[PDB]
């Protein structure tokens, strides 16, 4: 009488909690699209809520849904509020923007992400660009620096000798380690609410890409290989312009099409162009700081103990432990654990005892890792045999 | 040449997931770690003087604790789960002798030691005794460290 | 009442509102004393019915956690405590320059440990009276001593009363060392006690009714930096 | 450190559902309540040097009490009840420790206890001793409690 | 509370149905009377904390009963047909300690006891031993009464 009890419907997010995986957790640095908080970061769930707090149309918004359906777990976004109009101003406001200190202390205090994104430095390419597009790399690949464990995700723009002179800039070897660009811009199946099609930037498929590789197969595998799903073509492929093959700026990665498979993403390798120095390969850098993420959450646990020798000997069983069951679940190179990785804290090691009055407690560790197969070099040899 | 280690010093360090701080408890008497290769002996048709072993699969043996009834612990409330089956967490032990000063001679670093035994003292009305229980972990994998191995 | 000293400890509050960055850890520190009595603790908690808890209060309840299950010579710092919140999220950038001078004494949650205290420095930092262990550890051992020595009051200024005082503390001091509060491997680089009457006190300063009795021993000073050296190769 | 649990002061409440009052018996020896998880190992294809431990199934002990032979209590008359088949009544125990006051410092309450051997002493000419007679109970679960656990 | 039992004196009746009068023989190592009822552990598919132990069948123990060589009683003249296979007749016996004074404080009844044993002692030179030879019985009840339960 009161109540009926009986079967309802609505369209309700249930939603879902913690997946975790702070290393490879993008962050979109996007404008509001037109109740989140200014500033915080927005926990986003399935696509669903992408849609429920962001609509559907805008930048930011088909970004989302191009990152949930190319497999994304979860992402955050972080808002900036909603921008003016104009979008030769919008995006030199963005720009502005992302130098503030009030980035860092959102950025430093954070501790839920590991991808640094901001989508909508593509509309670049509507639009000095090539000043524009110098100091849209180089205040991300400073925040990245800056923070402990974050890896930006850049881009080129579309057309050559505005890419190659953007690649033929000055970046520092620190900053160069932890970033990246994919260069060809991406033309979806999405429409543009006409018979055109919705053109977006790689790096949300690449973001999802990178945590679903990392979640399925283990974060030091490689993020290239993988077919984009719901991607018409690239816009321009390699076979129509030779530049950007030029040998002289930081590695790119190249986004392209086969025959009897999709659109594929075909590179894995950083900003530093350099043959040697292995923190090219954008999976050594993630799995290394993936180690970083653990060893230094069991370190912390061990913090406030007395300098003495057992607290010495109590962190290297722990971290000879887990070290060592990474190395038998395929993580790291070597067929004995003496070239594997190594450990060596003590008070004549690492340590003196100049170092112990202040309070530290130093520990080492040296690892071997994997090489991706990026070159077949097929031979035949004929072995006559009568 | 130099001194060969006693037997009564030892700590033992506990690492579950379940609990944040990692912990440390005094035992009794750890009973010892075995680890035994499993050969299995093959009888060749012309040969009847030599023998012939084939290595198979390394067994570890188990980690046997005992302590006195005292105050709840870290380790006897997460024994009181896992034999309640609310939970299935393992751990990292970490045990090692100490020598003269405090220092760590070796080091023994059990993983994925699991909970599986607890086992009571006896109550006598003539006793004099303190009340001892025993614990017991079955353990995934071994690896022995220090100077002294 | 630390002028007139009664070895107790205080555990003030930082601000109540957000620390900018912007903001300088000089003109914030200077509320409070520079006395090695106290610690402030900044961010403010946000209890789960809603209420602001004070930081001070965090900072008592993980002390009772500590005095039973690692003792007053244990850091603070790292145990948790349940059902509070801190307010404001705060970063490591951000305690680097609140950590060195007055020591602002974080309050800070980790996946996992949620919501320690992230922090166990005093409001003056020197060589001694840094590290709010050795500082509780000196207050709990005066002030047991001091239980024990008052027993021992109205007792004749001689020489076998001087004899039951560096006994009962010796006792005292040898339990205390080997329970781990005291650093050194042996009694003799741990602690000593000394009296006298041309050790420590003189005998125009017998027949005022003195015993002076001094008492040096080692405490344990914790770990607060851990530096993870990391090396790799590829396919090597 | 506090001190630990010495065992030989101890109660044991009974509750039975034919019998209207809970009442206490004191006994000499209180046996020992174990508690086993009842892992299995297997084994891998290509794995040789790690195990694998899969736990499946708890496994209770037995409560083995043992007492002179005295006047007729509540419970010898019912062991001689259930052993006679007449009922299969199980009863719910309590057992507990003391310290130097009064105060439980640890318990241990089992759950659906049954009744299931007696066993009587030795009659011997030349003994001097008391006749003393063993029960023995099986019980379903059981749930330790306490500050001493 | 009243004093506990001690067992070294004992009573044992005999009634045969070959023999017309009860009779009463002194024993020196009466065993020890067990009675066992034999449950049986049940695993259930979800259940895997808990045990579950279903009550089937009392099995009782047995009488073995000690005398030096003495002259031949009414029991030993029968266990002498019973295992020459002349009669397989079987007697109640009722086991009985005494106090003080003189009273039964307790009492164990035997129904239908069968002689299946006869053991002799050792024949040795050098021995100072008087030759005890071991009688036991297999009974098919047992009820226990008398006031020290």
């Amino acid at each position: 009488t009161m109540v009926l009890p009986g079967v309802s419907y609505n369209e309700t997010l249930l939603t879902q909690a913690s997946n975790d995986d702070p290393v490879t957790m993008p962050l979109f640095i996007g404008y509001t699209p037109p109740p989140v908080t200014v500033m915080q970061p927005v926990s986003v769930g399935s696509l669903t809520q992408a849609n429920s707090l962001f609509g559907q149309r805008g930048t930011l918004a088909y970004s989302l849904r191009h990152f949930f359906e190319n497999g994304g777990l979860q992402c955050y976004v972080l808002p900036l509020g909603p921008g003016k109009g104009e979008p030769a101003a919008r995006l030199q406001e963005l720009i502005a923007a992302l130098q503030t200190p009030q980035m860092l202390e959102t950025l430093l205090a954070d501790d839920k992400t590991g991808l640094v994104l901001v989508p909508e430095l593509s509309e670049l390419n509507e639009v000095d660009a090539d000043a524009l597009w110098y100091q849209g790399w180089q205040v991300l690949l400073t925040l990245c620096r800056q923070a402990p464990q974050r890896f930006a995700l850049l881009e080129l723009p579309e057309d050559p000798a505005s890419a190659v002179t953007l690649t033929q800039q000055s970046f520092s070897a620190d900053q160069c380690q932890r970033g990246a660009a994919w260069w060809p811009r991406l033309e979806t199946s999405y429409q543009d609410e006409s018979s055109a099609p919705v053109v977006l930037s790689p790096l949300p498929a690449v973001a999802a890409a990178i945590q679903r590789s990392a979640h399925d197969n283990g974060v030091w595998k490689a993020p290239a290989n993988i077919a984009l799903a719901k991607t018409r073509r690239p816009t321009q492929s390699i076979l129509t312009s030779q530049a950007l093959l030029d040998n002289q700026g930081v590695s790119c990665n190249l986004i392209r099409s086969f025959v009897g498979k999709g659109v594929r993403l075909w590179g894995c390798r950083t900003l530093l162009n350099e043959e040697n120095t292995a923190w090219r390969y954008i999976q050594i850098r993630l799995l290394v700081s993936s180690v970083e993420h653990y060893l230094s959450k069991l370190a912390r646990a061990y913090l406030f103990e007395p300098n003495t020798a057992p607290t010495w000997m109590k962190l290297k069983g722990q971290v000879w432990t887990w070290l060592r069951q990474q190395w038998l679940a395929g993580a790291f190179f070597g067929t004995v654990e003496d070239e594997a990785f190594s450990l060596s804290i003590g008070l004549d090691e690492t340590m003196t005892e100049d170092d112990i009055r202040h309070g530290k407690m130093i520990l080492q560790v040296r690892l071997a890792l994997l090489a991706p197969a990026e070159f077949i070099a097929i031979s035949l040899t004929l072995d006559l045999r009568d | 040449m130099s001194t060969p280690a006693v037997s009564h010093r030892f700590l033992v360090n506990f690492l579950f997931n379940n609990i944040p701080n990692p912990f440390d408890i005094a035992f009794q008497r750890i009973s010892g770690l075995s680890r035994t290769l499993e050969v299995s002996q093959h009888r060749e048709g012309g040969e009847n003087v030599r023998n012939l072993w084939l290595a198979e699969q390394v067994n570890h043996g188990s980690l046997v604790l005992e302590r006195g009834v005292m105050n709840a612990s870290p380790l006897t409330l997460q024994f009181d789960r896992v034999l309640r089956r609310e939970s299935t967490q393992w751990a990292n032990v970490v045990i090692m002798l100490l020598n003269e000063l405090s220092l760590p001679v070796t080091t023994w670093t059990l993983s994925h030691a699991l909970p599986v035994r607890w086992q009571m003292g006896d109550l006598d009305a003539g006793s004099n005794q303190v009340l001892i229980n025993t614990l017991e972990l079955r353990y995934q994998d071994m690896r022995m460290l220090g100077v002294k191995l | 009442v630390v002028g007139q000293g009664y070895r107790i400890f205080g555990l003030f509050d930082g601000p109540k509102e957000k620390i900018a960055g912007t903001a300088k850890p000089d003109e914030v520190m200077e509320e409070y004393p520079t006395s090695p009595f106290g610690a402030v603790f900044y961010p403010w908690g946000t209890l789960a019915s809603g209420a602001a808890v004070p930081p001070s209060a965090i900072a008592a309840a993980s002390i009772t956690q500590t005095d039973r299950t690692r003792g007053v010579w244990k850091a603070p710092a790292n145990q948790a405590v349940n059902g509070v919140t801190p307010a404001f999220a705060v970063s490591d950038d951000f305690q680097g320059k609140y950590n060195q001078g007055k020591a602002l004494n974080m309050i800070r949650t980790f996946s996992g440990q949620g919501t320690v205290v992230w922090g166990a420095r005093t409001l003056e930092d020197s060589d001694n009276w840094r590290y709010i262990p050795v500082r509780r550890l000196f207050n709990a051992v005066e002030r047991d001593i001091q239980k024990s020595l008052n027993k021992l009051v109205f007792e004749p200024n001689s020489q076998p009363t001087w004899q039951r005082v560096k006994a009962a503390v010796d006792s005292y001091l040898h339990s205390l060392w080997q329970q781990g509060a005291l650093a050194g491997n042996t009694p003799a680089d741990a602690w000593f006690v000394q009296v006298g009457k041309d050790l420590t006190m003189t005998q125009e300063e017998i027949n005022q009714g003195k015993m002076i009795i001094k008492i040096g021993l080692a405490a344990v000073r914790p770990a607060e930096f851990i530096i993870l050296q990391f090396s790799q190769d590829i396919a090597q």
